[PDB]
């Protein structure tokens, strides 16, 4: 099937400054027919539901303030975030929603150091 | 029969899905029918037997009622010898790779009863604007 | 309504005269042997033997075998494919060297001459190091002498390194149908007194010609298609004498044809994958190549030619018939192939004959030469190999390729030289009843109705 | 104007047969017109020179009113200069060979004659909706 | 929008007017689309990339409402936020060449809704049939 | 034109056992667009008006009861009985309906040896 | 003691060019329009009968 992988494991930074997140993918996602790309990146806390943050691999959702970006077409998709936040430090995700299975990432934990 | 839903719905992916869930997702089969020192002869003979199969069923329609609209009705009866089953018993239960087994033989007796059809249509359509 | 309005059809039957290039095609037993034995085998399309026709009914359409096209078409196709299965054959270009030539062992005739020579040479062997001496037999016509002792060489070691024919491939002829592409069609004439020029009353529309075997023959066209009831003299103007006239005839007319020796294909190795297949011995007897026709038929044949042939020339004409009057070996001497031998076979018995307005055989000799120059070609010849036994092959005389002399001062006679000349000539007779037109859809006629809108 | 008969009907099979009876059989002509180590240059540019062909004519009828029709109507009349003949004696008396000729001066005045009445009918539909 | 002049008309000719009277001569880039030992392979894979081309926007076409109208209507309404401009400064201000590229952010959006209005509007005749 | 030959001239056997008989074309006659074929096999009785067997190359008439079967495509045809009786041994015919001019059989006289 | 090369009774031995090499890169086989391809994702598949994915 379709192998959704994250690049780091963990990422524990200070508060203030950015970050960057990478998942790759070991098929294509981009859809040649709509011209637009089939990503789900997901925000989970502790002991909570997720939810979205960026639909069609680059926009925002609707509640999320500006300091997100989804980037990056093709196979390899890059969530850089411009301010870190107290209310931002969980779990991230990446999903592929292109095919049947829906696999996700493997959730790269985002701390403070 | 459609609704919200964000996967791809691409090509073939209702191929065994039931022939009356299928039949909402036709364009998309229809839009990837068509465009996808020696070895330049193969490429070009294959894309030039696509245009062809798709010029001859683009004609094998516009000789019916149908010429663009991709699903088209028409005036010849279902002969129930044909395949003698339930209306309910095809579009909720059956697959059109299990419905193209069942009347591939009765096929080619259809295909000239709907040009009959079209041509005496097209006649008393004639007719119908000359007497006027 | 006398007001009447226009309207477009699609689908109209109605054709204008087109050239286009039609597609070969083999039947299926045809298609069946592989790996090149014969030309082209893969590359043509298989269909059926007698390709499908239906006849049209009340049309009329003028044809022209003479300013036709697709003869030209075969013709180029034939010669191209001629010349592509000669690519992966053998050059002899270590063959052209100095051939030491002595005579056949044999009873020699002073007053005859032997049509064989004896030549030694040395040939290169598959080390570049070492060579070799070995001998061959050739023919008077293969080999010249160079200017004691007596040493020759080859006629074609100053135009060309002569290709060999080779050996795996055949050139026994198998029927082609040369089969139109979409849109356009090909119409036969079914008209009985036909004569290639004019309206034909009765055509029929086919996808693919009849069955065409490729006979390469100058004179005295063989395996070709019989004439219906009667012969048939066919010109494109009678009174033009530099124009042939194709004489198809009924009944055909059985010849044999037969080279007599027993000869010993030998190999040589010229060098790595290089082989030259030469003449050994002579097993046996050293005899004459020739032909036999019957001798009561072709007078019967004769007969009926200038019974037919009195209809252009008035009752009271004296047709008499000899010999060419000069040229090369293949345009004076009837040439064919018997199995991958190119006979040259003396006609001088055939056209002996004079015509008033009131259990034998023709012997006729033959010639065989091993080295060709098929369609007088700048630098292409082609070396053919000897080939085992004694070869025997039986044909039908199908038709005449004739010419008229320059009738002047007061002829009282008209003569009938026989002359192969260009090839087309043998292509026209079989394509004279088939043209190809383009249909074209979309007529336009006025009808008594507005559409509604 | 057709009947039972079991015979063939095949491609142009009635192209001697008066234009008023060649015109029961044009689906036949429509149907046989399209699907039919060098030579494959020669077989290819063949196979590409039908389905041009093929778009060329289905190009002329679809800038007119009928794409799918196969026979169709239009309301440009027909000027008697071109043909100056009976109504009675074109369709019960020649054929499509023989009609050919006889218009084939005023072939290309027609056709423009039709792209024009078919633009004007597609504007005048244009405005139609656009006052609505 | 047409008068009487006896200028050629031709090809690209109106590419600098304004898009109401470029829309006046749209047949002539319609027609001008289609017809026009080695090299016979890269001509013939020119020939065979023009008829792919034609072939997939007459397939653009025909999946909509509209199969050889070759100016159509249809029922998804004008989105405001897509173009944001007067309707009395398009048809008599710009040319093709300038709104080609104010909406080329856009297109792609547009194609999926005339597909879907068109999916819609199929299976709404369906039914309308259906129900009689 | 076309030619329809029957292989055999005749065939006298005894009653009760099943026979066949055959018909070649000169010419192919399934036809590629309708992919069904055009043989009329016909009976003729002595004196008697004929009337058909087999049409389409393999359906029999009404009033025909199920021990004939006509046979093969493309261009060779088989007529093969099942089952002899006296009310069938007279003449039996081939017939091309796919041009015209139309042409028959020979015609195979099949009586009781 | 003179030997000879084992193929010159059969062949010119064409050169390997060492320009060219010859290690493996990965052909992809695509199918053309109106085609498709399709795969197995069966684990116990051995190639003969039905795949049920
Ligand atoms: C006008 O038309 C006639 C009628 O077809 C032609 O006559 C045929 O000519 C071909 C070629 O010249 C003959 O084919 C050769 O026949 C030789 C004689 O063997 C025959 O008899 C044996 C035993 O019955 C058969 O097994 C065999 O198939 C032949 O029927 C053979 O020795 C030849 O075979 C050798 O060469 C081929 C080449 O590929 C190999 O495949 C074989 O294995 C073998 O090595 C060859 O088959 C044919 O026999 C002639 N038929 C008749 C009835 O005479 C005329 O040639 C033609 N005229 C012209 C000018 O073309
Ligand atoms: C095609 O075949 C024909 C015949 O089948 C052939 O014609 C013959 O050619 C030869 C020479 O090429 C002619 O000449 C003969 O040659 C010998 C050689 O010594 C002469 O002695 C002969 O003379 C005798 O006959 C004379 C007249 O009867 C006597 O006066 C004399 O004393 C000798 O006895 C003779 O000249 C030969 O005549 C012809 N045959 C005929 C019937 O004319 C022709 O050459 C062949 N074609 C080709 C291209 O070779
Ligand atoms: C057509 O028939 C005539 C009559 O037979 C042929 O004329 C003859 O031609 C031969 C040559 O082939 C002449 O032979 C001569 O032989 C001597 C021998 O030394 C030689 O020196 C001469 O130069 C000549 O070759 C022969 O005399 C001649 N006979 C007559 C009466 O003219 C003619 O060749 C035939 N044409 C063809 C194409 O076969
Ligand atoms: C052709 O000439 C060669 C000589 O170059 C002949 O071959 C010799 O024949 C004699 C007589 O039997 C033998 O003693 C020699 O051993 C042969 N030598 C070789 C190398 O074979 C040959 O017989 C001649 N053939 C013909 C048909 O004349
Ligand atoms: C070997 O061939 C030569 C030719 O190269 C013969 O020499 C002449 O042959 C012709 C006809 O064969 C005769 O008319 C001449 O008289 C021959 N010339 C001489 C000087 O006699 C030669 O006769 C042949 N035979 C032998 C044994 O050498
Ligand atoms: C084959 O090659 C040999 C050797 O290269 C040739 O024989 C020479 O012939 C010349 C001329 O007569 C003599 O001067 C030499 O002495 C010969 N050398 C030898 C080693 O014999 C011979 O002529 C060539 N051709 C044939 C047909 O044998
Ligand atoms: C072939 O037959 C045609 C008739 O179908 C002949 O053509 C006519 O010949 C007469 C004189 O005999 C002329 O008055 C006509 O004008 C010719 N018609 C055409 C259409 O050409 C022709 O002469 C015959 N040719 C031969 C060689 O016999
Ligand atoms: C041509 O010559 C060969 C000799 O090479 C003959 O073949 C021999 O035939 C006899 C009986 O006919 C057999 O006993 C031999 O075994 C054969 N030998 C070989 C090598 O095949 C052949 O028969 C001759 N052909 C003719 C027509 O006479
Ligand atoms: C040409 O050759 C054929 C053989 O292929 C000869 O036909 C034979 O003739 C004899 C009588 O001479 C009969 O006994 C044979 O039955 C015939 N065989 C065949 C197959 O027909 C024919 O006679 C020869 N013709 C000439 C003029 O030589
Ligand atoms: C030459 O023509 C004769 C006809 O005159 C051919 O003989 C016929 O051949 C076919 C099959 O080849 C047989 O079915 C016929 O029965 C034959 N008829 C007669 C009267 O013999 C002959 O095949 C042709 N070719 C040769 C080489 O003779
Ligand atoms: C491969 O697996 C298939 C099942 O998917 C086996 O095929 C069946 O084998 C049984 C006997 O064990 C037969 O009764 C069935 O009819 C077979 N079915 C089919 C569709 O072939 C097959 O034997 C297995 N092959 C190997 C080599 O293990
Ligand atoms: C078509 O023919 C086959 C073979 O005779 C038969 O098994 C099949 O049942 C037929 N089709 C239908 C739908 O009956
Ligand atoms: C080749 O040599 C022969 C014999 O001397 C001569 O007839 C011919 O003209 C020569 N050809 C050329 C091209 O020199
Ligand atoms: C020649 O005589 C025949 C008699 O069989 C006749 O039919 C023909 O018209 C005559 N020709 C001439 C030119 O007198
Ligand atoms: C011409 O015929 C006569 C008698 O039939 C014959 O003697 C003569 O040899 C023949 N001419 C030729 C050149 O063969
Ligand atoms: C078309 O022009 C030709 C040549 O001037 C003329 O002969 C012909 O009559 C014209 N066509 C018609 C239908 O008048
Ligand atoms: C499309 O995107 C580009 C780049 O973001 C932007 O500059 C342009 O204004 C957009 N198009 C429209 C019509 O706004
Ligand atoms: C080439 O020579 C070798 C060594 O003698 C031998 O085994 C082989 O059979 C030869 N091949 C041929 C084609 O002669």
């Amino acid at each position: 099937d379709i192998v959704m992988t994250q690049s780091p494991d963990s990422l524990a930074v200070s508060l203030g400054e950015r970050v960057t997140l990478n998942c790759k993918s070991s098929q294509s996602l981009l859809a040649s027919s709509n011209n637009k790309n089939y990503l789900a990146w997901y925000y989970q806390k502790p002991g909570q539901a997720p939810k979205l943050l960026i639909y069609w691999a680059s926009t925002r959702e609707s509640g999320v303030p500006n300091r997100f970006s989804g980037s990056g077409s093709g196979s390899d998709f890059t969530l850089t975030i411009s301010g870190l936040q107290a209310e931002d430090v969980a779990v991230y995700y990446c999903q592929q929603y292109y095919t049947t299975p829906l696999t996700f990432g493997g959730g790269t934990k985002v701390e403070i150091k | 029969a459609v609704g919200i839903g964000a996967v791809f719905l691409g090509f073939l992916g209702a191929a065994g899905s039931t022939m009356g869930a299928a039949s909402m997702t036709l364009t998309v089969q229809a839009r990837n029918l068509l465009s996808g020192t020696v070895w330049g002869i193969k490429q070009l003979q294959a894309r030039v037997l696509a245009v062809e199969r798709y010029l001859r069923d683009q004609q094998l329609l516009g000789i019916w009622g149908c010429s663009g609209k991709l699903i088209c009705c028409t005036n010849v009866p279902w002969n129930s010898s044909w395949s003698n089953r339930n209306l309910s018993e095809i579009w909720d239960n059956m697959t059109w790779l299990q419905w193209d087994k069942e009347i591939s033989n009765y096929t080619q007796i259809i295909y000239g009863l709907l040009e009959e059809s079209q041509n005496q249509q097209e006649k008393n359509e004639q007719d119908l604007l000359a007497l006027d | 309504a006398e007001n009447l309005w226009v309207t477009v059809y699609y689908g109209v039957p109605v054709w204008k005269d087109a050239e286009t290039t039609l597609f070969c095609a083999s039947d299926a037993k045809a298609y069946e042997t592989e790996k090149h034995n014969v030309w082209a085998t893969h590359a043509c399309v298989p269909t059926d033997p007698n390709p499908q026709e239906i006849h049209l009914e009340n049309v009329t359409e003028e044809f022209n075998m003479w300013k036709n096209n697709m003869v030209e078409q075969m013709h180029t196709d034939i010669i191209s494919l001629w010349d592509q299965s000669l690519k992966p054959c053998v050059k002899l270009t270590p063959l052209c060297v100095t051939l030491q030539c002595t005579n056949v062992t044999n009873n020699i005739t002073d007053d005859m001459r032997g049509e064989l020579k004896n030549c030694s040479f040395n040939m290169t062997t598959e080390l570049r190091d070492k060579k070799q001496k070995v001998y061959s037999l050739f023919y008077r016509l293969d080999v010249v002498q160079i200017n004691s002792n007596k040493e020759y060489r080859l006629i074609n070691c100053n135009t060309s390194a002569c290709t060999q024919a080779c050996p795996k491939v055949s050139f026994e002829p198998i029927p082609i149908h040369y089969c139109a592409p979409a849109g356009f069609a090909i119409l036969k004439c079914k008209d009985k007194k036909f004569n290639g020029t004019g309206p034909c009353p009765s055509v029929s529309t086919v996808q693919c010609t009849h069955g065409i075997k490729p006979v390469v023959s100058t004179q005295l066209l063989l395996n070709g298609s019989l004439a219906e009831e009667e012969v048939m003299i066919r010109s494109e103007n009678i009174t033009n004498n530099a124009k042939n006239i194709l004489v198809q005839f009924n009944t055909p007319v059985q010849i044999n044809c037969t080279r007599p020796n027993n000869n010993t294909r030998k190999s040589i190795r010229i060098g790595p994958g290089q082989a030259f297949y030469a003449t050994g011995d002579i097993i046996g007897d050293i005899r004459q190549a020739h032909c036999n026709v019957s001798k009561a038929t072709w007078n019967e044949t004769l007969g009926k030619v200038v019974k037919q042939l009195r209809k252009h020339f008035g009752n009271n004409t004296i047709i008499r018939f000899a010999n060419s009057s000069g040229g090369d070996l293949e345009v004076t001497t009837h040439s064919f192939n018997c199995g991958g031998e190119f006979f040259y076979c003396n006609t001088s018995g055939l056209f002996n004959s004079t015509w008033i307005s009131n259990n034998d055989s023709i012997t006729l000799p033959c010639r065989i030469k091993q080295i060709i120059n098929m369609w007088q070609r700048i630098g292409q010849c082609m070396y053919a190999p000897p080939i085992q036994g004694v070869i025997r092959c039986v044909s039908n005389i199908t038709g005449l390729i004739l010419t008229r002399d320059g009738g002047s001062t007061n002829s009282t006679t008209e003569t009938f030289r026989p002359g192969g000349g260009d090839m087309r000539d043998n292509w026209r007779s079989e394509l004279y009843k088939y043209k190809v037109v383009k249909i074209e859809p979309l007529g336009v006629a006025p009808t008594r109705c507005k559409r509604r809108v």
